[PDB]
């Protein structure tokens, strides 16, 4: 079989820079072919036989290489083509190399949720933490209960990078049994990511205002 | 203008199996291979196999073997050979086969073989869970408790299948929300929030609202967001 292996897994550029992307291949000598997928859109053919381009490619779009190194070079990027791209011979495909925004470092703002009294009737607690609008996507979330910190009871969820301010939001939910969520005071959510100097901590007392 | 339309979304518990359409016109279907690959979340494409419409002569990817069945419909009038219709019948499902299905063919090259493709379906979104229909449980995710940016939200919790659509203030408010991607639970449901932020000056002043429908169960809620009542 062969294996196609795709470098580097993220890119982060700005409209007008210039783009590569590397595919090196386990066995030599077979052509490459390049897909584009943008978010939520049907994948679309972009380079065939190496460097031939697939029908309303722009110019702007070049694929080289040979042997088993290959290369998609995106020469002054539009934001169209902030994609996730993938190289594939016969059945056999990398695994995608996005092409994603570059922009300031935005540290996030941090916000902490108690669990409403309406569920809490239901016998559950969910408590979420909140990471609004900071780049790069990369940050850590660490709940902790009382100083206990917790680990396989929560679930995070990002956005897709804003079209407008090139920053993500991201959400942390942490599920706990009414019963144990009674058991102890302070929730805690804290936050490491690049724009913070140090971890920022939110928390709140269980029954308190 | 070669044109290819698959069969819609679709759930299917496991152990079942899910036949998808892949209808093609443009060009003449008994000449070109239709091939057939999945993108499956954080694995990647997989190719599934392809099939030569004239005689029905079909190749399935080897890990998939047993797992796959290609048929096809020709047109029966040979004034009429620029349409047909191709199926992929995937067998023997589970969770970890939920994905999106695409039919696909080869572009103009002749030395290139039949795996570069020029022409994609649009795509047929399969999702393996043995869940019941079932509408969200709505709460509110409270300002906390100035004159600065408050953040405020709905978590919808507990619904199957996606999606959820949520609007703020029934489409008055857009600027600072963020819905979420849905993510599924160890139940086998669905959780999602959405949230907005805005001046803390406005939480006692202005009413916001959240819209929450689930279209797979008719479920349409409102709710009221404010601060929580406190001594
Ligand atoms: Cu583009
Ligand atoms: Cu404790
Ligand atoms: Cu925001």
């Amino acid at each position: 079989e062969i294996v196609l292996t795709q470098s580097p897994g993220i890119l982060s550029l700005s409209p007008g820079e210039t783009a590569t992307l590397f595919c090196k291949a386990s066995q030599g000598g077979n052509a490459m072919t390049w897909y584009q997928k943008r978010r939520g859109q049907v994948p679309r053919l972009l380079i065939y036989d190496t460097s031939r381009r697939a029908s309303g490619v722009p110019d702007r779009f070049v694929g080289s290489g040979s042997g088993t190194d290959f290369f998609l070079t995106i020469n002054k990027l539009d934001r169209e083509d902030f994609a996730v791209y993938y190289c594939q011979q016969f059945e056999f495909f990398g695994l995608g190399s996005e092409l994603e925004v570059h922009r300031t470092v935005a540290a996030p703002s941090v916000f902490i949720f108690p669990p409403s009294d309406e569920q809490l009737k239901s016998g559950t607690a969910s408590v979420v933490c909140l990471l609004n609008n900071f780049y790069p996507r990369e940050a850590k979330v660490q709940w902790k209960v009382d100083n206990a910190l917790q680990s396989g009871n929560s679930q995070e969820s990002v956005t897709e990078q804003d079209s407008k301010d090139s920053t993500y939001s991201l959400s942390s939910t942490l599920t706990l049994s009414k019963a144990d969520y009674e058991k102890h005071k302070v929730y805690a959510c804290e936050v490491t990511h690049q724009g913070l100097s140090s971890p920022v901590t939110k928390s709140f007392n269980r029954g308190e205002c | 203008q070669v044109q290819l339309v698959q069969s819609g979304a679709v759930i299917k518990t496991p152990g079942s199996s899910v036949k998808i359409s892949c209808r093609a016109s443009g060009y003449n279907f008994r000449d070109y291979s239709i091939h057939w690959v999945r993108l499956i979340p954080d694995k990647g494409f997989e190719w599934i196999g392809w099939i030569k419409p004239l005689w029905g002569a079909v190749s399935y990817a080897r890990q998939l073997q047993g797992r796959v069945s290609m048929t096809r419909q020709l047109s029966q009038d040979p004034d009429d050979p620029d349409w047909g219709v191709a199926y992929m019948e995937f067998s023997g499902l589970t969770p970890a086969d939920t994905a999106e299905y695409f039919c696909v063919r080869r572009g103009s090259c002749d030395y290139c073989g039949d795996f570069p493709w020029q022409y994609w379906g649009q795509g047929t979104v399969v999702v393996v869970s043995s869940a019941s229909t079932k509408g969200p449980s709505v709460f509110p995710l409270a300002p906390s408790s100035s004159g600065g940016t408050a953040a405020l939200g709905c978590l919808v919790k507990d619904y199957f299948p996606e999606p959820v659509t949520v609007s703020w203030n029934s489409g008055a408010l857009t600027s600072g929300v963020h819905t979420f991607p849905a993510v599924l639970q160890s139940s086998g449901l669905y959780s999602l929030s959405s949230v907005v932020t805005v001046p803390s000056s406005s939480l006692g002043t202005q009413t916001y609202i959240c819209n929450v429908n689930h279209k797979p169960s008719n479920t349409k809620v409102d709710k009221k967001v404010e601060p929580k009542s406190c001594d």
